[PDB]
């Protein structure tokens, strides 16, 4: 149903003036709302890990799959809110967060091709789906084009998003030339023993996850992160990860490989020591990206991951949305507003922002700790549900490992608290506007998933026992 | 398989070692796509199948459109900046 | 009438326990091709290509 | 308004004011990040198409 | 029980309209009927779930 | 009668020979000059090696919609170009040899399936054996090649065609939605 | 002739507790047996798209002031109502056929037009226009195609011989 | 003991040295990608030199696995000091 909403849109949004684009969003995220309420029931499909292959050998359906694609629509309905709501109405906030008019026709073309990934079980399949996606991430960088950094951006993405889609197409193309095949499905773990397919899978597997940020290749994905608005940049920084990752994770082509596990040793360690001594807020919070993408890469290694990957996929889904979201609420109490595309970035510009609506630094504190992994908080058992799969299955040096990089990757998540909780000499004592209330119920909605979300820890384990074993 | 691996890695390490403009880098990416391609369909022709060229004639019609958004791209990289660096963006 | 509420406890939780080692025996279980591949379409035999196929070619 | 603004791990960091986008700041030398003089401000655009 | 994880949800759902009301810099009940709205709302997320987890007991049930 | 043996190796010899003027060359217009040539030596060792009807599908896809793309965008557009000064890849050049010999050899290591290394490398070369083609008589029809790939894109991938459908639509709209200044 | 299925096929292969009807029954006998709250399904996606941006816009509006949307915006929220109700509808309806919620109510419905077709002596399927190999093909791509109806509309309209039942 | 011990050397594997530790690692590693001009030509290089060098890392690795720990801790010497 994104075909129809794409089919749909385009002719619509051809034919709609420039000041109608924003009521546009208002209709989609609607139309989303309404895919997953009324058409959630397609789970009953899915009883016992009982999966289907559609359209002849070529989109496999499991459960798992269903799952991503339920997290995809709801962190649209997400981002589609923040376009398409007002935050304050102001002069300013009109010319600074404004929709362009084909930007949520890129949003659902990229969301068709990151559906199109984990859903997949060919490999045309896969490189079509990934070309759709990474021309969508192309075009949704360079569609604020009046901007130097923005266009820059988009060029380095596109130069870097070349090399590693002709470094999938050469593994495919390897692959093939020692199999007459395009499945994963005609491995069956005896051909394995006899054929050397490490270097073609592994290398296949490299080509897929550079472009996610690991860590030989990590700068270039960071340099992106900081050069992109604040918009654009929580779409682009989630959804590859979230695609590519439950690509990887659900076809199980790393397996004791010593390649993965140096490259998350890697990440892991340049991923905490990255992000230290830095000053940018989205820099900072890029390298958190690069770390928390460091504990799925351990995941690949692994054996039946499902319930370490998925629940900390929503973990990390909701707390980065949600810190994501709260400086955009900080920029009403900044002195300085800069480059209107990106009007925060430096991150002593939230300094006194307990004195300046308090509970937005209470909903700062409850999602920071859950990057960190303080146990009432849902990251500490994202954290905690991949160390039981980590130390079940041999992995002791990474274990430590991990355990480290989660310690001095603490230091540049508490410095936003350290800045934050600080006094400042004018304080606001009253404001004339407030914020969108159906804009903040969304940050409140999704405080209350991270703090009173270990509650379900049980129901949730139960409901996974059935649908996937 | 000798001519398409060869066109790859040459043209890689042209793109790599590019220095001097960008259209080098624009065609360097384009003449490795043809490399993959032609170790392809030698492996169809090799093979008896049409499968290895249906991956062909679809990687044909997605290098044309990375063309096409990627140099509209560098279109919008020139708007704001009458004049494209030699050393790179 | 607190020795029983203990063992009623160890009960609820020895229940829990197996319940676990049980459902993690069931995830390392082979399964099926109609399970595990499309249910539909049992064989993965393929008969693939028919058009000026040889007689001979089946084995 | 701080006496030393702080850097996660105790280092000096520069407060950024209006200051930081003049000529001297404009193409220095340094890594992506630490870095002032942004490309895109209302200063240092000054009518980028007209 | 069914009822007491109505009543819970139903409190998550204050707590997101409290919370919700607090960032905007609002009296605690400044909009009182919202917290019926959303209440409501987050009861019925505690609807759907509970019968999901009693269909899947009831399919655990029944493989014996 | 032997004169029209090595005419594939002549192919790649040239084909070698053309991209080193690709990379090296003072006008950049005259190397997307020599890429068009590379394109007409990839069409001729596709009908070298039996595959006529692709070598046609590249003069038309290729070198008339892309490269004409290519040379129209150089025209009316502002691109410095330093020249190959010696002084400044130089620098480069050992980490090229380096680069060209194991980008090389383990291109051409993943065809084989020995466990030792070097028994991968050696049946990369071991080709020198003439195949023998038969005459069956077994199809009745002239099913060519483009028919066959209009019925596997039509029917058994018809979903791979819909998909591509999506693609050609973003790269009308993406093109478009940059370049227009709405009002 | 054209009645081969000329394949191997799961027979009765049910995906819950209740035994199915189809492996993928056809569009025309999925409108024909959804049931008359599954138009109540319909009815609602119709209705709750339009008061949907009409409430979404009562709780922020667009310019500061609450206005009602244009009939522009009504008219495109009626249609994509539908369309989410018809899609909703088809997916229900189709899991009945699939044997994993209720279908008694249609069970009686296929035993009776099972032998309606055999006393007027004709397919059991339907004779459709197509070799027997295109439908094997065409039935291949739609098999199983309701799952995955967030990515995109798919359906039968294939007269094809099997559909995972003996005889 | 209150001077060269509880704050002079058991600070230096604590909260006194690793501060040190960290701020040279972070330092190396942040400007490990400083020097060029141009993003484009280093980030270029640098997804050569990986491929290059994870598969020549690969080839010492399967003879003896003894002889690529030391290779490791040079390139971690390296990339953070
Ligand atoms: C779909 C819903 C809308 C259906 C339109 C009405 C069709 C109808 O009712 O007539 C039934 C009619 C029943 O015939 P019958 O007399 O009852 O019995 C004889 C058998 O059908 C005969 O079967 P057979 O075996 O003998 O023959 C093989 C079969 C061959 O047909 C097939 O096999 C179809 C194969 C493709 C199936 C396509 C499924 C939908 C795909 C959507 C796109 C996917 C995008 C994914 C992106 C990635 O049948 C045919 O030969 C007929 C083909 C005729 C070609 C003309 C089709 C015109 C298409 C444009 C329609 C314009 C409508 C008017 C304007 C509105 O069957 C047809 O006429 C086939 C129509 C095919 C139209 C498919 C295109 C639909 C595109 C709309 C999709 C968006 C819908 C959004 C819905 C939202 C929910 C999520
Ligand atoms: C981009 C543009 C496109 C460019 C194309 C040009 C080149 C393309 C090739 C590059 C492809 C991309 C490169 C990717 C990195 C290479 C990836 C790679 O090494 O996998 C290696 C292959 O183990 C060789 O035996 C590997 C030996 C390879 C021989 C080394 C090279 C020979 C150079 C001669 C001088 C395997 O990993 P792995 O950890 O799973 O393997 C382990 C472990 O090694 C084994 O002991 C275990 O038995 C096995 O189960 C597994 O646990
Ligand atoms: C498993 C977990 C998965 C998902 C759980 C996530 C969300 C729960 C789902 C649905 C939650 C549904 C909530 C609907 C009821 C919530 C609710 O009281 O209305 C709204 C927010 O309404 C949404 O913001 C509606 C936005 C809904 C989008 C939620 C996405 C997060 C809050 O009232 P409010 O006092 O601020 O609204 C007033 C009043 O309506 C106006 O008349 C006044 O003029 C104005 O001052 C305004 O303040
Ligand atoms: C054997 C070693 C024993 C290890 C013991 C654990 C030591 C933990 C530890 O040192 O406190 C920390 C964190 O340091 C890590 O990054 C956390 C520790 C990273 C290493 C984890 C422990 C290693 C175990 C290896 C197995 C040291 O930074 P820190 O806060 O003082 O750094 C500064 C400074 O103290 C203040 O003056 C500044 O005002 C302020 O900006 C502040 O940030
Ligand atoms: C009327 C329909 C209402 C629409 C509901 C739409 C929800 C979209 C949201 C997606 C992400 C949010 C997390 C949802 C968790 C579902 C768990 C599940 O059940 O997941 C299981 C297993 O999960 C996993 O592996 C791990 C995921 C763990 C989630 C961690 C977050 C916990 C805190 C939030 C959950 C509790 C909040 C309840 C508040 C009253 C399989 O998924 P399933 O196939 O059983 O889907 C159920 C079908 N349901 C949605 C219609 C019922
Ligand atoms: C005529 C139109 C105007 C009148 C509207 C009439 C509509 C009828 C229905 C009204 C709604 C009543 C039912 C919902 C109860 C909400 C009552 C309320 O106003 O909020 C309760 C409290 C703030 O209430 P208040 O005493 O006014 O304090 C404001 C200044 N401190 O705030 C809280 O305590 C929230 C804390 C919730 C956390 C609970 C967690 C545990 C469960
Ligand atoms: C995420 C967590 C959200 C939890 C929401 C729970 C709701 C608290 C209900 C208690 C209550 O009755 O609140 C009423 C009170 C009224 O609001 P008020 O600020 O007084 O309005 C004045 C208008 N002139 O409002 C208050 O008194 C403020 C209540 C806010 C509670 C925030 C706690 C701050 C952090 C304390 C440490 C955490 C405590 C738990 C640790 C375990």
């Amino acid at each position: 149903m994104l075909i129809l909403a794409i089919i749909s849109l385009i002719t619509f949004v051809s034919m709609s003036k420039l000041s109608d684009n924003r009521a546009i969003i208002r209709l989609i995220n609607i139309y989303l709302i309404l895919v997953l309420v009324l058409d959630s029931f397609l789970y009953l499909l899915f009883l016992n890990n009982q999966t289907y292959t559609v359209m002849g050998e070529l989109l496999i359906f499991n459960s798992f799959t269903f799952y991503i694609d339920m997290l995809i629509y709801f962190i649209m309905i997400v981002i589609s809110s923040l376009y398409g709501y007002n935050l304050y109405n102001n002069n300013l906030y009109k010319t600074l967060f404004e929709p362009k008019k084909e930007l949520i026709i890129l949003f659902l073309i990229n969301i068709l091709g990151a559906l199109l990934i984990v859903h997949s079980n060919d490999f045309i399949t896969l490189f079509v789906a990934i070309e759709l996606q990474s021309y969508s991430i192309y075009l949704i960088t360079a569609i604020y084009n009046s901007s130097y950094k923005a266009s820059k951006a988009s060029m380095l993405y596109f130069f870097m998003g070349g090399i590693l889609s002709i470094l999938i197409a050469y593994s495919i193309n390897t692959y093939y030339s020692v199999l007459n095949s395009y499945t994963l499905h005609s491995l069956d773990s005896l051909i394995i023993n006899t054929l050397d397919l490490n270097l073609i899978l592994i290398a296949l597997s490299l080509g897929l996850l550079f472009k996610i940020g690991i860590a030989p290749l990590h700068k270039w994905l960071i340099s992106i992160y900081e050069n992109t608005p604040i918009l654009i940049t929580i779409y682009i920084s989630l959804i590859p990860k979230i695609s590519i990752l439950s690509y990887l994770v659900l076809s199980n082509i790393s397996i004791n490989s010593l390649v993965i596990s140096i490259l998350a040793i890697l990440t892991l360690l340049v991923g905490s020591v990255g992000g230290l001594l830095q000053i940018k807020i989205k820099r900072l919070l890029a390298f958190s990206g690069l770390t928390n993408a460091g504990y799925m890469m351990l995941l690949l290694l692994l054996n039946n991951n499902e319930f370490s990957y998925l629940y900390y996929i929503t973990q990390y889904s909701i707390s980065h949305l949600a810190i994501f979201m709260i400086i955009i609420f900080s920029i009403y109490y900044i002195n300085y507003i800069n480059n209107q595309y990106n009007p925060i970035i430096y991150v002593n510009q939230l300094k006194g922002l307990i004195h300046d609506n308090a509970y937005l630094v209470l909903s700062m504190a409850i999602v920071v700790f859950s990057f960190i992994g303080i146990p009432p908080l849902l990251g500490f058992f994202g954290k905690l549900n991949i160390l039981m799969s980590i130390l079940n299955n041999g992995y002791y040096f990474i274990s430590i490992v991990l355990i480290v990089a989660s310690l001095i990757s603490a230091l540049y998540y508490l410095y936003l608290l350290n800045v934050s909780i600080q006094d400042k000499n004018n304080i606001l004592i009253n404001s004339n506007e407030t914020v969108s209330s159906v804009l903040s119920y969304i940050l409140s909605s999704l405080i209350i998933l991270i703090t009173f979300g270990f509650i379900y820890n049980s129901l949730i384990i139960d409901i996974f026992n059935v649908y996937f074993n | 398989m000798f001519i398409g691996t060869i066109i790859l890695v040459l043209s890689f390490l042209g793109f790599v070692f590019n220095r001097r403009n960008i259209i080098l880098a624009f065609i360097c990416l384009e003449t490795m796509l043809l490399g993959i391609n032609l170790i392809l369909l030698r492996n169809s022709v090799l093979f008896d199948d049409i499968s290895g060229s249906l991956f062909a004639i679809v990687i044909i019609i997605l290098a044309g459109v990375e063309s096409a958004i990627g140099l509209s791209l560098l279109v919008s990289y020139y708007r704001l900046r009458g004049v494209i660096n030699s050393y790179g963006i | 009438d607190i020795l029983n509420e203990e063992a009623k406890i160890v009960q609820a939780l020895n229940n829990q326990r197996e319940l676990t080692i049980k459902m993690h025996e069931l995830k390392r279980e082979e399964k099926d091709y109609a399970h595990s591949y499309s249910p539909l379409f049992s064989d993965p035999v393929p008969q693939g290509g028919s058009i000026g196929k040889a007689p001979g070619s089946s084995r | 308004q701080d006496p030393i603004p702080s850097g996660a791990l105790g280092q000096k960091v520069p407060h950024v004011d209006e200051s930081h986008q003049d000529l001297l700041f404009r193409t220095s030398h340094m890594v992506e990040d630490l870095e002032t003089y942004d490309e895109d401000s209302p200063i240092n655009t000054s009518d980028a198409n007209t | 029980a069914l009822f007491t994880s109505l009543v819970g949800a139903s409190g998550l759902g204050f707590a997101t309209k409290f919370l919700s009301n607090k960032i905007r810099l609002k009296p605690a009940g400044y909009y009182p009927l919202g917290y019926v709205f959303s209440g409501v709302a987050w009861a019925g997320l505690g609807l759907v779930l509970h019968n999901v987890h009693q269909h899947s007991l009831e399919v655990l049930e029944k493989k014996k | 009668m032997y004169l029209t043996y090595y005419f594939i190796e002549i192919t790649i010899f040239l084909a070698i020979l053309c991209t080193i003027f690709i990379i090296s060359a003072k006008n950049p217009m005259v190397s997307i000059l020599y890429m068009i040539a590379l394109f007409v030596i990839a069409a001729m060792y596709l009908y070298l090696i039996g595959l006529g009807i692709f070598s046609l599908l590249y003069i038309m896809i290729y070198i008339g919609a892309i490269a004409v793309l290519f040379l129209f965008i150089i025209t009316l557009l502002d691109i410095n170009s330093t020249e190959l000064s010696v002084k400044s890849n130089i620098r480069d050049l050992p980490l090229v040899l380096i680069s060209l010999i194991v980008l090389t050899i383990s291109g051409l290591m993943i065809y084989s399936n020995d466990s030792i290394l070097i028994n991968k490398l050696l049946e990369a070369f071991g080709n020198d054996y003439n195949t023998i083609i038969t005459q069956d008589w077994f199809n009745i029809e002239n099913t060519t090649l483009l028919t066959t790939i209009g019925n596997v894109l039509l029917t058994n991938n018809a979903f791979i065609l819909l998909v591509l459908a999506i693609v050609l639509l973003l790269g009308i709209i993406g093109p478009i939605s940059i370049t227009m200044k709405h009002k | 002739s054209s009645s081969t299925p000329l394949v191997k096929t799961s027979v009765n292969y049910s995906y819950g507790d209740y035994p199915l009807i189809d492996a993928d029954p056809h569009f025309k006998r999925v409108v024909g047996y959804m049931r008359p709250s599954d138009y109540g399904v319909i009815g609602l996606a119709t209705a709750a798209l339009p008061a949907g941006i009409c409430f979404a816009e009562w709780l922020d509006p667009v310019k500061g002031k609450f206005a009602r949307p244009s009939v522009k915006f009504l008219r495109v929220a009626t249609m994509l109502g539908f369309a989410v109700g018809f899609g909703a509808a088809y997916a229900r309806s189709s899991l009945r056929f699939f044997g994993v919620t209720e279908n008694a109510r249609e069970y009686k419905k296929d035993e009776a037009q099972m032998a309606a077709r055999k006393a007027a002596g004709l397919e059991p399927y339907g004779t459709s226009s197509l070799t027997p190999e295109l439908q094997e093909i065409a039935a291949k791509n739609s098999a199983h195609s309701i799952a995955g109806l967030f990515i995109f509309p798919w359906f039968n309209f294939v007269n094809h011989p099997y559909h995972g039942r003996e005889q | 003991i209150a001077h060269h011990v509880d704050k002079g050397s058991l600070y230096r594997l604590g909260p006194v040295g690793i501060n040190r530790l960290l701020n040279k690692a972070s330092y190396n590693v942040i400007n490990l990608s400083s020097n060029t001009r141009s993003s484009l030509s280093m980030n270029s290089m640098l997804i050569l030199i990986t491929i290059v060098s994870l598969l020549l890392l690969v080839l010492v690795m399967n003879v003896n696995f003894i002889i690529v720990i030391p290779v490791l801790i040079s390139i971690l010497y390296i990339l953070f000091s």
